[PDB]
């Protein structure tokens, strides 16, 4: 199923300062109490990250370029953002990548998808058991050749609650290198209203799938009488990775605690 | 050890002193071999024994993963006209571990096979299948004349004769776009100095050796830089600790003493490194336990001797060695053993009465030949 | 050389190719020892002084 | 005001006069 | 583009000097059955003196 | 090596062939500067004395 979502306010693009965020573990090797220098595609420190958000009034799901890999971050309450579209044509002429982060696990699927202009997911509210249940995935109209599929280790995430400010920070790195698509991730608690949180944490690798397709663009997947809805407040940030040398500090428990960007100043 | 000092000094007479001789090194008690318990064999029947391969302009690329290899069946096969490697020896393939393995399958003329090797050039190497200068992998081929050749010519196999620019290593261009060799533009299907980009092979059973069709499979796998998915047919042995062993954990070959480590590897991590960026701990690939790796004890051997004109009695210092190691190396009689801060001293009597230094041993200790 | 680890050369190459790769490591490791010993003899003269 | 060094064939020898013996001459 | 060449036992030798060459016309022309170099690459002839 | 100029090696040999001559020039110049620094350290002791 596909619906043309027309209810939205038009505002100019916003930018914000990424203090020290966008660092991830580049390899699967343990290190502790050492200073290790490494160069890889990271988000440069103190760079202008682009800002998008859903309000009341706002619902950002536009197609955006994907050049050299992208840092994604999300400041959120009530679990509104549910996935991403990655690909080149997104209309069944070629394969395309669909990633969805539902209540229980992460699902990754590569098909000859024919995507919708304004895609969205849906939740049944108070259906008999009086619990909110993810039940709709109105994102593509057809999937002609589903070559790749992956399901992550399962987890339990709630689908209910209300707070006066954003409580969860979810950070992801997506790279498409030599046919191998890499996903890194980290979750961090926050107490912010409308800005990119100040702090530092390294993203742990999640999965490396040899999907072999071209990804040049992506599109966000947000969760919702047949059109027009109230968008629950949630916001995300988009930055592009650059080849940068960093000096990484490992603590006694083998966790990156600090980093120095060799081209910063 | 006295003959070893006479030998080391190149003299039949040796003055009173302490002289260095061949280093002591504790040897492996036994080997350890550990790999994940995977069983299924790789798709070598579907790669090398397929009914037909593709034309060289659209060469097939098949992924081989999560399987055990058996290269003795392939290398020992009399059907193969060449089985040549460029970054490994064919005999080492069964004694070796593989990160990613890709099979590149295609058909070309025997005269054109010379261009498939790494560093080559010419219409095939330039327009359809190029290997890198530092290519690691193996090129396998066999005469397929009975399978793919016809008396009038099996023109179903094509190559690329025309292209706008040369292609990069492992590039594949299936496109049939008409090529303009002249400076004048063209339209439709053909024209003056305008050519269809592909050309068919003249595969006939009357062709001379070299002019006949050969099937080529090139294995372009990678080694020792990523988590393994294809492996050698090696049975995993039992795992032991608290002993000096020749271990191998998923290709991590080395000699050392294994012990239970307190290093907290993260869920995605398998190997642990020190400040020197060298392996000092390993998680076993079958049983999820982390072992601290330390190499066996070793150090120089110092021979303590009075003058040759004095006595043939000598003492031996195993530098940097714990006394425990001596019985392990079963002077093994002992009853003269003493651990010094320089190492394990054997063949010398420990005396509590302090004297003036004579032959220096190190760490405050000296030896002398006395009544 | 194809690797700094002598066992990775010997695990992959035969007696002809492995010796060619190992000679690169022998020459370079030999130069690294001569560089260390030269710096230690020159620093030993500073410590002697 | 080491383990990797001895593990790579590098051996460090103790002084003949220990930290107490040098202090005893002092 | 001469009318005719000489017999190979008396091969003609013409001097080319004080002029600018354009080797893309020769190399890119489909009329030539052989264009093989032995001390330069055919692609370098246009970037060469 | 063929020539001490690196541009002459790069503009002549093919990529796989240039690596050999470049290795000769790098290793040789590494020994050249190492010999220079060694002698400068030796003379540094003379001027420090």
């Amino acid at each position: 199923q596909c619906v043309n979502f027309t209810t939205r306010t038009q505002l100019p693009p916003a930018y914000t300062n990424s203090f020290t965020r966008g660092v991830y573990y580049p390899d699967k090797v343990f290190r502790s109490s050492v200073l290790h220098s490494t160069q890889d595609l990271f988000l440069p420190f103190f760079s202008n990250v682009t800002w998008f958000h859903a309000i009341h009034k706002r619902f950002a799901n536009p197609v955006l370029p994907f050049n050299d890999g992208v840092y994604f971050a999300s400041t959120e309450k009530s679990n509104i953002i549910r996935g991403w579209i990655f690909g080149t044509t997104l209309d069944s002429k070629t394969q395309s990548l669909l990633i969805v982060n539902n209540a229980t696990n992460v699902v990754i699927k590569v098909c000859e998808f024919q995507f919708c202009n304004d895609p969205f997911l849906g939740v049944y509210y108070h259906k008999n058991n009086k619990s909110w249940m993810e039940s709709e995935f109105r994102v593509y109209s057809s999937a002609n050749n589903c070559t790749f599929e992956y399901v992550s280790q399962p987890f339990l995430m709630d689908l209910e609650g209300k707070q006066g400010n954003f409580k969860n920070l979810r950070e992801f790195v997506f790279k498409n290198i030599d046919g191998y698509f890499k996903i890194y991730s980290k979750h961090t608690p926050i107490n912010l209203v409308r800005g990119l949180p100040q702090g530092f944490s390294a993203l742990e690798p999640l999965v490396d799938l040899p999907i072999g397709i071209n990804i040049t663009r992506f599109q966000t997947l947000h969760i919702s009488s047949s059109s027009g809805w109230t968008a629950g407040a949630a916001a995300y940030y988009v930055g592009y990775l650059q080849p940068r040398t960093f000096l990484l500090k490992y603590n006694e428990n083998g966790t990156i605690t600090d980093a120095v960007d060799c081209a910063l100043d | 050890p006295l003959s070893e000092t006479k030998c080391t000094l190149k003299s039949f007479t040796v003055e009173k002193g302490i002289y260095q001789t061949s280093n002591f090194r504790v040897q492996p008690t036994e080997s350890i071999v550990r790999f994940p318990n995977i069983t299924n064999l790789c798709p070598f029947g579907e790669v090398f024994n397929a009914t037909r391969f593709a034309s060289v302009y659209a060469w097939n690329r098949k992924r081989i993963s999560n399987c055990v290899a058996d290269y003795s069946v392939l290398y020992n096969s009399a059907s193969f006209s060449t089985f040549k490697c460029y970054g490994v020896s064919p005999t080492k393939l069964n004694d070796l571990c593989f990160t990613n393995v890709y099979a590149d399958s295609f058909v070309i003329r025997g005269d054109e096979v010379r261009q498939i090797a790494p560093g080559q050039t010419g219409n095939i190497a330039d327009y359809n299948y190029k290997l890198p200068d530092d290519f690691t992998g193996c090129v396998i081929a066999w005469n397929s004349n009975n399978l793919d050749s016809k008396v009038g010519g099996n023109y179903n196999y094509l190559y690329r004769l025309f292209r706008k620019s040369n292609l990069k290593p492992f590039e594949r261009d299936i496109s049939t776009e008409i090529y303009q060799a002249g400076s004048t533009p063209c339209n439709g299907v053909k024209g003056f100095n305008c050519y269809f980009p592909l050309q068919s092979y003249g595969f006939q059973p009357t062709y001379g050796v070299g002019y006949q069709p050969y099937r080529v499979v090139v294995l372009s796998f990678e080694l020792l830089h990523a988590p393994a998915t294809v492996c050698g047919p090696k049975k995993s042995t039992n795992l032991v600790k608290n002993k000096c062993v020749n271990f191998n954990f998923n290709g991590l070959t080395g000699t050392g003493v294994l012990t239970e480590s307190n290093k907290k590897f993260l869920p995605f991590q398998q190997f642990g490194r020190d400040i020197a960026d060298t392996t000092d701990a390993v998680r076993d690939p079958q049983t999820l336990e982390i072992l601290d790796i330390t190499p066996c004890s070793f150090g120089g051997v110092s021979v303590i001797t009075p003058g040759t004109n004095t006595s043939n009695q000598v003492a031996v210092l195993y530098q940097g060695v714990n006394c425990t190691e001596v019985p392990v190396a079963i002077y093994s009689t002992g009853s003269n053993v003493f651990q010094t801060r320089a190492g394990c001293l054997i063949g010398a009597e420990h005396v509590n009465n302090s004297y003036e230094c004579d032959i220096p041993i190190g760490a405050g200790i000296c030896a002398s030949y006395q009544t | 050389a194809i690797s700094s680890v002598l066992n990775d050369i010997l695990s992959r190459l035969d007696p002809p190719e492995a010796e060619v790769q190992i000679d690169r490591l022998i020459t370079g490791r030999l130069q690294s020892l001569q560089t260390y010993v030269t710096q230690q003899l020159i620093r030993a003269a500073e410590i002697r002084a | 005001t080491i383990c990797a060094q001895k593990f790579n064939g590098l051996t460090v020898l103790p002084p003949l006069l220990t930290d107490e013996m040098i202090a005893q001459y002092t």
